[PDB]
């Protein structure tokens, strides 16, 4: 959940 | 080819500088007093800890301090991983898996940069907490840092620099053997290229360091045991210190880990 957000932020 | 491997090495170093505000070069300068206007505040006892608050019980405060530091590192390491060529094209579930299983190994690698046999830099290098003070903490908090110091002293003896560390960290993140990985092959292919880059980097940067590459590869396996030991400690705390809970980001990483 939080890891996905960090991975896809630009 | 060799030029490609050097361009990869340099790209990773540049990404590392971009991602990690406090490097080993800066940390070593602080630890040996070879810097200008910045001599770190030393925390060695309870009263020292009180004074350093301006710049709960003691063990919990320290524990929660490590947790906040840990979540900052997770964010920095994720930003670094995203600049490893090929990483952001991997299945996103496999990226999560790689991060989940690799991030603490990287945290402890980079912690060594900020450590000597006597203690560890905190607060972006503005403070220095002694190994002895950390050892003084009550059960089960007093033993959490000892294996990390033990690792650090031996790891630091290899004399790796930031340029070496950047590739080392990338090799660890791209480990094809993490549990639950959907597509192992593309990860192994990226890691293969990173390993060639690491081999060439160590040869050029440390030509007279015997079997340095082999020694480094072994450290990657040692890191997994440090994580294992830390996780066991965390389960003790969860079971017997029931008032507490980990930061939500940390809960996510540790959930179903192994
Ligand atoms: C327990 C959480 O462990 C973390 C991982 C982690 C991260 C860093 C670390 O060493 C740095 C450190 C030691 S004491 C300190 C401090 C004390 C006081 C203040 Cl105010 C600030 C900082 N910072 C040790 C560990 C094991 C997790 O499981 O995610």
């Amino acid at each position: 959940h939080k890891l996905v957000q960090l991975l896809t932020t630009t | 080819e060799s030029a490609d491997l050097r361009a990869l090495a340099k790209h990773l170093y540049d990404s590392y500088i971009k991602s990690f505000p406090l490097t080993k070069a800066k940390a070593r300068a602080i630890l040996t007093g070879k810097t200008t206007d910045k001599s770190p505040f030393v925390i060695y006892d309870m009263n020292s800890l009180m004074m350093g608050e301006d710049k709960k019980e003691v063990a919990i405060r320290i524990f929660q301090g490590c947790q906040f530091r840990s979540v900052e590192a997770v964010q920095e390491i994720t930003e670094y991983a995203k600049s490893i060529p090929g990483f952001v094209n991997l299945d996103l579930n496999d990226q999560v898996t790689l991060l989940k299983y690799g991030v603490h190994e990287i945290i402890y690698t980079m912690l060594a940069s900020l450590m000597n046999k006597d203690g560890v830099l905190i607060s972006e290098g503005q403070g220095f907490m002694t190994r002895e003070f950390l050892k003084s903490l009550r059960k089960p908090f007093g033993d959490f840092m000892e294996p990390k110091f033990e690792f650090a002293v031996k790891f630091n003896a290899l004399e790796l620099d930031d340029s070496d560390l950047a590739i080392f960290i990338a090799v660890i993140i791209l480990s094809g053997d993490r549990p639950g990985l959907l597509n192992v092959k593309p990860i192994e292919d990226i890691q293969d290229n990173l390993l060639q880059a690491l081999e060439l980097q160590l040869k050029l940067n440390h030509p007279e360091s015997s079997q340095l590459f082999a020694k480094l590869l072994q450290k990657m396996t040692d890191l997994r045991q440090i994580v294992t030991e830390h996780v066991q400690l965390l389960q003790v705390i969860k079971k017997t210190e029931t008032d507490m809970s980990l930061h939500p980001l940390l809960q996510e990483i540790y959930k179903d880990l192994y």
